[PDB]
Formats: C-alpha cells, structure tokens, sequence
C-alpha cells in the first residue's frame, strides 16, 4: 500500500473514495403543489 | 490587470460603532370592515383570551414566535435568549451593567448577537440531547439483568 | 390564464445533465429544459442543503406541465458512482410497500445527455499539477464509460432509442494560447467521433 | 340477570358497521361524518 | 439639538429609559467634571 | 437472585429541548421549590407567571373584581410529573434516599396545585384534563365550559409535559418516533427532521415544555381593562370509534362541521357575522408521522367541503411541530399561542422544513401548505384560526379562534371608543411591567 | 449503588451486550472477543459502579383490595386485552359495561337518538396507569422484556380511550380530569359542563 501510494500520489486515493449511495436520492415530481404557491405569491405581491 | 486590480486593495475609512436594542413591543392593527349590532351579544356568554405564555425549546412565546415567523432573532430576541440561557448576568458591583456569566466579562447590547447567537442557535431549539441526568438514551442506558 | 390552462398541452424529454450547478451554462439549460416540458436528471457534486435549496428554487420557477426534476449527489470522478448511478437510472420505476419502504430504481431511457461536469482548479491538498492528468479520466475516459454505461442499459433493456450526447467541445483549438485548459483537452473529441 | 349468569355483558365488538362492505364503506366513511342525520337502522341489527 | 435627534428616533418619545441605561446615567453623575446640580437617586450615598 | 448492571444503545439521539442554561432560579423561583418539585412543575409555574404578565401581575387583583371561588384552573397533561414518577420507582427499588412527597408530586394535578398555593391563591375550580397529545386543546374546552355556566369567571387553560429517558423508550418501542440512525442515513440534520405533510415524513420528534393561557369572561376583560388577545369562538374534543387496526387514525373531529349552516363551526362564526370562507388558517397537529398528517388533512378538507367552503379557497396551514417539536401535553397550547400571534400580527408562519409536499395530499383542494412566510401587513388583514390536535386513543380536538376586533363591534360606538381608551392605557402599563 | 474495590471475575456475554458494557464504564470495564465462540468476555475493573440487591421492611401491611379471585376474564374480557393493558384499565372497562347495564346495553343504541359526536367521556384519575408506569421504569433500567405500548398505556386518558375503542365507539368529547383524591367529583363537574 506504501508502494501503490508512492506511484499514484496522496490526492488520488483520497479523492477516489466512494460517494454515491442509492438511499440519498431526492425526486421532485410535483408541479401541482409548487404552481399553486407560485400563483398566490404573484397575486399578493402584484405591483407592476 | 484584473488580478492586479483584485490584488491591489485599499482601505476607505469606516468609523462605526453599532448597537442593538429596541422599544417595547407594539401592535400593528389590521384593516377590517364590520357591519354589526351592539347589544345583541351577551359578553357573559363569550370566552376571551386575556393572555398567554409558553416555555419550550425556543424559549418564551416572544422568542419562539420570532424564530417561527422570521427565522432570525431581533435585538430583543438575542438579548432575551442570552438572558434565559444564562449567558448574561447583572452585577451591582462597580461598572454596574450587563456581564457575561461564563467568563465574567462586561457586555453591551450590540455584541450579544456576535458573541452569543452563534452558540445560542446551537444550544437552543433542536439539538443532540445534552445530558443533565448523567444518562444518554442513545449512547448508554443502564440495564440490570 | 384559467382559460389558457384548460387547453394547455405538453411535450416530453428525458435528459441526464451533469455540471448543472449555480451560475453556469448548464443551469440555464436545465431550467430551459424544464421550460420545455422535459424530465431531467440533475447531478450535484455538493450535496449540502444550500445546493439542494437552489434546485428547488430553480424548479418551482421554470417547471411546466409533465415536468419532473431529479436531484442527486454524484461524483463523475468515481467509476463506482457512474456504474451505481446508471444502475439506478435504468432499473424499474417501481415503489414497493411492504412492512418497510423500498424504492426500486427509476428507469427512464435518456434522450439527451449533457456531460457539463467541470472540475475547477482548487489545490488545498497540494494536488496542483497532477489535475490535468486526472481530469483526462473525468472529461473523456469516465465519459466514455458513462456513454458505455448508458449503452449497456439501452442494449440490455433493448431500446432502439438514440441517446443524444452533446459533447461540450472547446471553441476553436489552436487559435488561442491563453485558455490553457479548454483548447487542448477537447480536440480529442474529433477522435471520439 | 341474563348478563350476570352467562358471562355475556362483555362483548368486544368487531366493528361491523364500520367496514360492512369493504369498497363503499371506506368511501362512505367521509359521507357519514359530513351529513348530520345519518344513523343506524335497528332492523338489520344496527347497520351503518 | 434635542428635536433633531428624537425626530430621527421618534420611539424615544413613547418608551422607558432602558433598565441598563439607568446605571449608566447614575455612573456618569459620579464621573462628571462639575458635580451634578440635582439628586439622581435616593440611596445610601444620598448624603454625599 | 441477583440483578447485575448492564447497558443498552438506543435509536433516539435528538430531541427538542429547552435552551441550554435555563434556570427557574434566574426567573426567580426559590431553591426550596426547585428541590421539592418535579421538573415539569418548574415549566408550568414560570409559564403561569409570564401568562399573567400579559395583562395583570398581582394574582389577587382578580379578587378585587371577582369572588375568589370564581377563579378556575384547567390544566392538562399527557403524563406530567414524569421525573417524580421515575424518581420513585427507581429510588424505592434501589433504596436510594428519595423525597417523601413523591406520590403527591406525581399527581398530574399537583403541578398547578403548586401554582395555586404559591401564586394565585384562588378559592375556585381546579380541573386537570388528560388528552394524551390533545390535553392542551381539551383543557381549553373545559376552561371555556367553566365560565359559561357561572362556576368561575376567570380560568387558566393549558398543558405541559416533560422529556425524560423512559418517555423516549416508550415512543421508540411503539415505533411512533422518528429513528435518528435512519435520519442521518438520509442526510437529515437535527433541525430538518421534523417535517409535516412532507412526502418523506418519518414520524414525530419528541419534545419537552409547557404553556398556559388565561381565558376570561368577555364582560370581565372589559371591566378589568386587560388586553384581548382573541375570542374563542368554540372548543371541542372528539373521539373516533370501534376498530381493531393500529394505524387507523381517528376522524371524529369532523363532528363539529355537521349540519352546515346549522353546524357548530359555522354558527360560531356566524354569531360574529363571520362566514366559512373567513377561516384562513388552520393550525394542524401536524405530528410529521405518516399516519396523522394525511388523515388530519383529509379531515380538515372534509369539514370545509360540507360547510360550503368556496371551491379553491384553501385553509392556509402552519406546522409548529416542525420547529418546536412535539410536546405531548403542551402541544395544542403552543399552537394556541401561535394562533393568537397569527391573528394580531396577521402573519402566517411558514413550514420551513418542507422540501416537498406529499403527492397524496393533492386530493385535498381546500388545503394549502406554505413553505415560506406569508406576512400580512396593515392593508392585508386576517380573521379566524383553528387549532386541531389528535391525541392517543381517539382523543381529537378543535378550537375555533377569532380576531379580537370582532368583539369590540358589540359595544356600540360610544362604549367601543371607551374600551379602546382603557386597552390603550393598559398596554402602556403592560409594557412597563414587562 | 456500590463501587467495586477490586476487579470482578470475567463473565461471558454477547457482542451486542458487551459493547454496551463498554459504553458506561469504558475506562473501568474491559471486553474481548472470544475467537472460537465469537462472543465477548466482560471484566469489571476496580472503580466500577455496581447495583447490589437488598431488602426493606415497611409499615403498611394492609389495604382495601378488590375481593380475591376477581378476573376480568370471568366478566368476559379477552386475554389479548388483559395482557396489553394496565390493571387500572380492567377496572374502568368492566365498570363502564356494568354502568351501561343500569339502562341500555348496546352502546350504539345511543347513536339512534344522538349523533355520535354528542357522546362524551369525562374520566378522572389521581394517577392512573400506575402499573404500566412502574413497569417501564423498572423494565427499561432492568432491560427486562417489557411491552412496546408502555407510554401509550401510562397516559391516564388511555384507559377510557381503550373503552371507547372497545365499546361505545363515540365520535365525541373526551376529557380526563386530575383531581388527586377529588377527580371523581371533579369529573362529574365537567361531565355536567
């Protein structure tokens, strides 16, 4: 492991560490909810 | 040229001493049109809220409402929380003022936000359970078989 | 607007975009894709809520009917991530409710692919000078595996649908000496073609 | 005297009137709570 | 001068002197160059 | 037979806790009281003092306008005295020196009993509801009940509960509490884990604290010249019914909307000349559990639907449990407090813990979930709120709250002007005292 | 509570239980994997805190107790209920049944003359659920197997909540006074109200 590090360097092994996992995903399929809140904000704040 | 422009700085003189404090709480009325009859409703049969208060993770009703509606404390918000959390103390010893309770240092009303609120937010509201019972449910809870 | 809403129509596009972050070309592309009634897979390197809140702001503005946005933590430098991500992108689109909650990996065959992921030079660990070597994996080799990955899914699950990969070529190689990065790296895209 | 002798007086109810027909009663669940005068008929032995 | 300041801060007209501003004033009376013309507080030092 | 010490690791590492450094001593509670009484007592004691401070201070000033037997105390608990309870059952079995007053101090009624002994000194009614999670709103109901029958003209309504060791292990075992190890796995910070109506809502965050309100006869409030925070147009508790199923939530709170124009909800409004459309805000229990949120939503959706709520005039709903967490006993009072503050300021607080609205809730069109604060200024008023809370074992409750200025309209222009004079003088004197 | 003066002899324990041991003492306790059996040895050093069983003699030898041989089962309560609920619950449950028996039997007959939301339950307690309370605080500290429904069953309101679930099924008010010794008359007051 010392020899492998000697060739590749310090940053390469540390940055190659895994990140992605299947449980942290977030899905936004709602327009219906966000469109309603979007309109009332316009309606109340109307100036121009 | 542009790195140099970024690398060449300068100091425009700014002399400022800022403080934080406020008048006692007021009420902003709302515009409501009402067509009503007077004598019709019996005041003895009506229930009306005279006052109220609460003790919770965010402090009293004043500080909790500030965090809920605004999301950040005002001058009176941090001043009250620092008082309730026991950060600031009051001594009649000479210099006669508000003092930090932990380190024993005199404090004004301005620096309350700067010196405290960072630590206040952490140690108020929702956080990891601080053990006042010498027991941690999540870490170690005494068992006897 | 209520009358125009009743007759409103929609389109559909399934896209996977990397390097979609704030104040970038792709972010302007993402909101515009959402403006075109598409379905967009958006990857973010920083998973922090400040990045998460931004895409929510971007979506609640530019989203049309039929529009569905997906935000995920992703690292294009990791081969594991690439394999794991598309294995997630290509599986089912199913949600099983048993005694517990299991979301089977959502399967959407990508129409457009946008490898706009753009590592920046920040050297705090001293990594300086070795980055142009490593990015050659990211900008090309890992893209190649990314293209290969979605090619497998398409072939295994058997679609004749052509994934359109827009290759973010650098403008006019050889006539600029001042960029130092873009000009040289993207000339092998002609070799990739 | 019928209860004392037989052990009858305690019957834990299956709640027949709640679920009586699986499909409609779950739909009728809303309609019941909403309208005032909806009640039990005795003739079917306490139906909802 | 008084009008100029308290026009900028109209709230000064409706509110109490802050409980921490009271010791400050009494403190200033003690450090004043020429001794104060009045009695700010009734206390142990009232003779002084 | 030997009992040998061991240990356990548990799921809940986080709770909503009163800010670190809180002392009843700083508020001015004597050390003798702090010792002798449970922690839960310190919560209701200080809250009662600060509750009075809203109007009057000296509790005996009430005895100027009122005969002492007309002062009532209605104070709810889900459990209450928890510390003092766990103190006996440990201590006795452990033979450790523990206080002799334990069983007296474990009575959920003893806490406000301590307050009546120490402060008000009233000669009148004392009631102490158990509403599980709904005690607070259940308490208001009975506080309202005590006044209208002339039994007492001044009542204190509220609820309080504490967060201890074995409070946590009861919920976590019951599966009802959100599992922290799972929250960290989903990348959820401690402040973000209580989310009402969210698609990802994992179950409730447990909390501690207490709160109280002073409910009075409308005629007395004018005569004493105290502040009017709001009018309670109605209060009710409601059960559900016979069923076997454990997830199946109680819907019985719908009974208040029964009858339409003849309904208790609409008639309460109509007596003020207020319509069904004039309820802008409902304060949901919003436990963030998967069972409660959609059910309470369907419930509020239906109570609006039958009463003739104008199509798409949705009830804007706040979740305070996303901030303060869920304190069982003092749940609906914190919501009761927030609702008064909503009416006077006009401001409708956001749910800032909402990333995404649950796609199931789309079927409810009379309900709107707001992620950002809608602040109502002087040109944009509001009218009436509704506090709803669902306790354990079919304890459900509803409290209709209405703006103070609806009451001032019944005085006639001469007396209306005379009252504003008194109320204005009180506010100035009230700001002084505070 | 006693402090161990010299190291106690090792005892065999599971890995899960032994790691827990370390979480209390850890400078004062010692735990090791046994390579063959995969389990752990638990050795308490000097300075550990031990709780050692003892006894006490008390003054009250007599109380007024429900006649010996009483069973909720004889009255017809199902065994599942007897298990899951506190002893105090069996008292209010049977009493409610016999209370109805004074006039009507079927609790839903009330729903003939009355809308279900007009049925109220006002039920007082001085403490209530006492057994279920003492069951948790022993059991948890003792790690004994105890029921998961404990805190639900210790709520002084849960007892008549159990009755409303099992019997009446009313849709209406539920109040639960605490009057210490006076709850009963205090309950009547609110029932009247």
């Amino acid at each position: 492991i010392d020899l492998v590090t000697a060739e590749l360097g310090s940053d390469w092994p540390r940055l190659v560490a895994p990140t992605f996992d299947a449980r942290k995903a977030v899905v936004f399929d709602d327009r219906w909810a966000s469109a309603r809140e979007d309109l009332v904000k316009l309606w109340l704040a109307e100036e121009x | 040229e542009m790195s140099g422009a970024a690398d060449x700085x300068x100091x425009x003189x700014x002399x400022x001493x800022x403080x934080x404090x406020x008048x006692x709480x007021x009420x902003x009325x709302x515009x409501x049109x009402x067509x009503x009859x007077x004598x019709d409703v019996d005041p003895a049969d009506l229930v009306v809220i005279v006052g109220g208060a609460e003790l919770g993770p965010y402090g009293s009703s004043r500080t909790r409402f500030e965090m809920e509606v605004s999301g950040e404390l005002s001058a009176a918000g941090v001043l009250e929380l620092a008082w309730t959390t026991g950060m600031v103390k009051w001594e009649d010893d000479p210099k006669a003022g508000w003092y930090d309770t932990e380190t024993g240092e005199l404090v004004p009303e301005c620096e309350i936000v700067e010196r405290y609120h960072d630590a206040v937010v952490e140690r108020c509201g929702i956080r990891e359970f601080v053990d006042d019972g010498a027991i941690d449910p999540d870490h170690a809870s005494p068992l006897l078989v | 607007x209520x009358x125009x809403x009743x007759x409103x129509x929609x389109x559909d596009e399934v896209a996977v975009v990397t390097g979609a972050s704030k104040g970038s070309i792709a972010a302007s592309v993402v909101g515009q894709l959402l403006d075109g009634g598409a379905t967009v897979i958006a990857t973010t390197s920083r998973l922090d809520d400040d990045r998460l809140a931004f895409y929510k702001q971007l979506y609640r503005d530019h989203a049309r009917f039929d529009a569905t946005l997906w935000v995920v933590p992703a690292n294009m430098a990791s081969y594991s991530d690439i394999d794991k991500l598309v294995e997630w992108v290509g599986t089912e689109q199913t949600e099983s409710l048993g005694p517990q909650s299991i979301h089977l990996k959502d399967a959407q065959t990508p129409t457009l692919l946008f490898p706009f992921a753009a590592p920046r030079v920040a050297g705090d660990m001293s990594e300086v000078g070795s980055r142009a070597e490593m990015e050659m994996k990211v900008l090309l080799w890992a893209v190649q595996r990314l293209i290969s990955g979605l090619s497998k899914i398409g072939a295994e699950r058997d679609i004749a649908s052509r994934l359109h990969v827009v290759l973010p070529g650098s403008p006019n190689r050889g006539m600029f000496g001042g960029d130092g990065a873009y000009g040289e790296a993207k000339s092998a895209l002609d070799a990739l073609e | 005297v019928s209860a004392i002798a037989g052990g009858r007086p305690m019957y834990e109810k299956p709640a027949d009137r709640r679920f009586d027909h699986d499909v409609p009663e779950k739909r009728q669940e809303a309609a019941m709570l909403l309208s005032t005068d909806a009640r039990l008929g005795e003739n079917d032995q306490y139906v909802l | 001068a008084i009008t100029a300041l308290l026009q900028r801060y109209p709230d000064a007209e409706t509110v109490v002197l802050h409980p921490a501003d009271v010791p400050f004033f009494v403190e200033l009376c003690k450090t004043l160059g020429k001794p104060v013309n009045f009695v700010p507080v009734i206390d142990k030092d009232v003779r002084r | 037979e030997i009992r040998v010490p061991r240990k356990t690791k548990l799921s809940r590492t986080v709770g909503a806790q009163i800010p670190t450094g809180f002392d009843p001593t700083v508020w001015g509670i004597s050390p003798d009281m702090a010792s002798s009484i449970d922690r839960v007592a310190l919560w209701n004691i200080v809250a009662t003092v600060d509750a009075f401070l809203s109007s009057g201070f000296t509790p005996t000033e009430l005895m100027r306008w009122v005969h002492p037997s007309q002062v009532a105390s209605t104070q709810g608990t889900g459990m209450g005295g928890m510390t003092s309870m766990q103190t006996m059952y440990h201590g006795n079995l452990l033979g450790r020196a523990k206080p002799n007053d334990i069983l007296q101090e474990v009575l959920p009624n003893v806490v406000a009993a301590h307050v009546m002994q120490s402060y008000v000194g009233g000669y009148g009614a004392m009631v102490h509801p158990v509403g599980a999670c709904a005690t607070a709103a259940v308490s208001v109901e009975e506080g309202v009940d005590k006044i209208k029958l002339g039994k007492a003209d001044l009542v204190i309504a509220g609820g309080f509960d504490d967060l201890t060791l074995e409070a946590i292990i009861g919920f976590g075992d019951m599966a009802a509490t959100a599992d922290t190890e799972m929250m960290r796995a989903k990348g959820i910070s401690d402040s973000k884990f209580s989310r009402a109506n969210d698609r990802r809502r994992l179950g409730f965050l447990e909390a501690q604290g207490g709160g109280t309100i002073l409910l009075a006869r409308g005629d007395l409030a004018l005569k004493m010249g105290l502040p009017v925070l709001a009018v309670v147009g109605y209060a009710q508790s409601f059960a559900d019914g016979v069923h076997t199923s454990i997830p199946a939530p109680g819907l019985g709170a719908l009974g208040a909307a029964r009858g339409g124009r003849e309904s208790t909800l609409a008639r309460s409004l109509a007596q003020l000349g207020v319509g069904a459309d004039d309820i802008a805000v409902i304060s949901k229990h919003d436990t963030s559990t998967l069972a409660n949120d959609p059910n309470e939503t369907e419930l509020h959706e239906r109570i609006a639907d039958s009463m003739g709520r104008a199509p798409g005039n949705p009830l804007f709903i706040v979740s305070q449990k996303t901030l303060t967490g869920h304190a069982k006993g003092g749940a609906a009072v914190f919501q009761m407090m927030g609702l008064c503050q909503i009416l006077r300021d006009g401001v409708i607080p956001p749910n800032r813990s909402l990333d995404c609205v649950d796609d199931e809730l789309a079927t409810s069109g009379h309900f709107v979930w707001v992620r950002e604060p809608l602040d109502l200024r002087g040109k944009f008023p509001l009218k009436a709120g509704l506090v709803t809370s669902l306790g354990f074992g079919h304890v459900s409750g509803l409290v209709a709250l209405v703006h103070p200025e609806a009451f001032i309209a019944a005085l006639d222009p001469s007396e209306r002007e005379d009252y504003r004079t008194r109320a204005e003088q009180r506010m100035l004197a009230g700001q002084r005292r505070l | 509570s006693v402090f161990l003066d010299k190291d106690f002899t090792f005892v065999v324990s599971s890995e899960a239980d032994a790691r827990a041991f370390v979480q209390f003492d850890p400078e004062h306790t010692v735990a090791r994997p046994l390579p063959d059996s995969s389990d752990w040895e638990v050795t308490r050093k000097a300075g550990t805190e031990i709780r050692v069983p003892r006894k006490t003699k008390l003054s009250r030898t007599v109380g007024a107790q429900i006649p010996t041989g009483f069973d909720p089962t004889v009255w017809g309560i199902s065994p599942d209920m007897a298990s899951s609920i506190d002893r105090v619950a069996l008292w209010n449950i049977v009493a409610t049944v016999d209370a109805f028996l004074s006039s009507g039997f079927t609790p839903t007959e009330l729903m003939r003359w009355v809308h279900p939301s007009q049925v109220a339950s006002t039920q007082g307690t001085g403490m209530g659920g006492m057994t279920s309370m003492q069951t948790m605080y022993h059991g948890n500290l003792l790690g004994r197997a105890k029921p998961n429904d404990i805190l639900q069953e210790v709520l002084p309101n849960v007892v008549a909540a159990h009755v409303m679930q099992s019997y009446v099924g009313g849709y209406g008010a539920m109040v639960h006074p605490v009057g210490a010794c006076a709850t009963a008359a205090v309950s009547v007051e609110e029932g009247v109200d």
